């Protein structure tokens, strides 16, 4: 089923905090802000950890779109091949998720990679979750009604334990 | 894509 990241690294702090930084042409700014906070809700409402939103500087979990070289040590490719990635928990680089600008990303109402899908999969790496060998996973390795599978929760409840 | 860095 689920697995994590080789020594099981997670958020330790009650609060990690998250910024926007960069934008798609393909959807008004307003709707990836609020499929971002979808995305991360599915995730939070299950374990105790909470969320904070920033708008400037560095915060833990840097969210973004990008295209080719990025600052890290992964540029993206173009069209095709890698659609994004996602760094595990930790200081810097880890958290933070980056979305290939070269794809067509939709809310569901056009042609293009589902967003809140893949924000759900990239944030799932951002929070310490590995790939799944369940086939209905949201961490299954591969990619419009959708919600968390059973492997799913199990794995972040047992990386962080359950919310009460 | 996971990335451990
Ligand atoms: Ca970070
Ligand atoms: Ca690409
Ligand atoms: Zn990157
Ligand atoms: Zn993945």
């Amino acid at each position: 089923g689920y697995s994590l990241f080789p020594n099981s690294p997670k958020w330790t702090s009650k609060v990690v905090t998250y910024r926007i930084v960069s934008y798609t042409r393909d959807l008004p700014h307003i709707t990836v802000d609020r499929l971002v906070s979808k995305a991360l809700n599915m995730w939070g409402k299950e374990i105790p950890l909470h969320f904070r939103k920033v708008v400037w500087g560095t915060a833990d979990i840097m969210i973004g779109f990008a295209r080719g070289a990025h600052g890290d040590s992964y540029p993206f490719d173009g069209p095709g091949n890698t659609l994004a990635h996602a760094f595990a928990p930790g200081t810097g680089l880890g958290g933070d998720a980056h979305f290939d600008e070269d794809e067509r990303w939709t809310d569901g109402s056009s042609l293009g990679i589902n967003f809140l899908y893949a924000a759900t999969h990239q944030l799932g790496h951002s929070l310490g979750m590995g790939h799944s060998s369940d086939p209905n996973a949201v961490m299954y390795p591969t990619y419009q009604n959708f919600k968390l599978s059973q492997d799913d929760i199990k794995g972040i409840q047992k990386l962080y334990g359950k919310r009460s | 894509x996971g990335l451990v860095x």
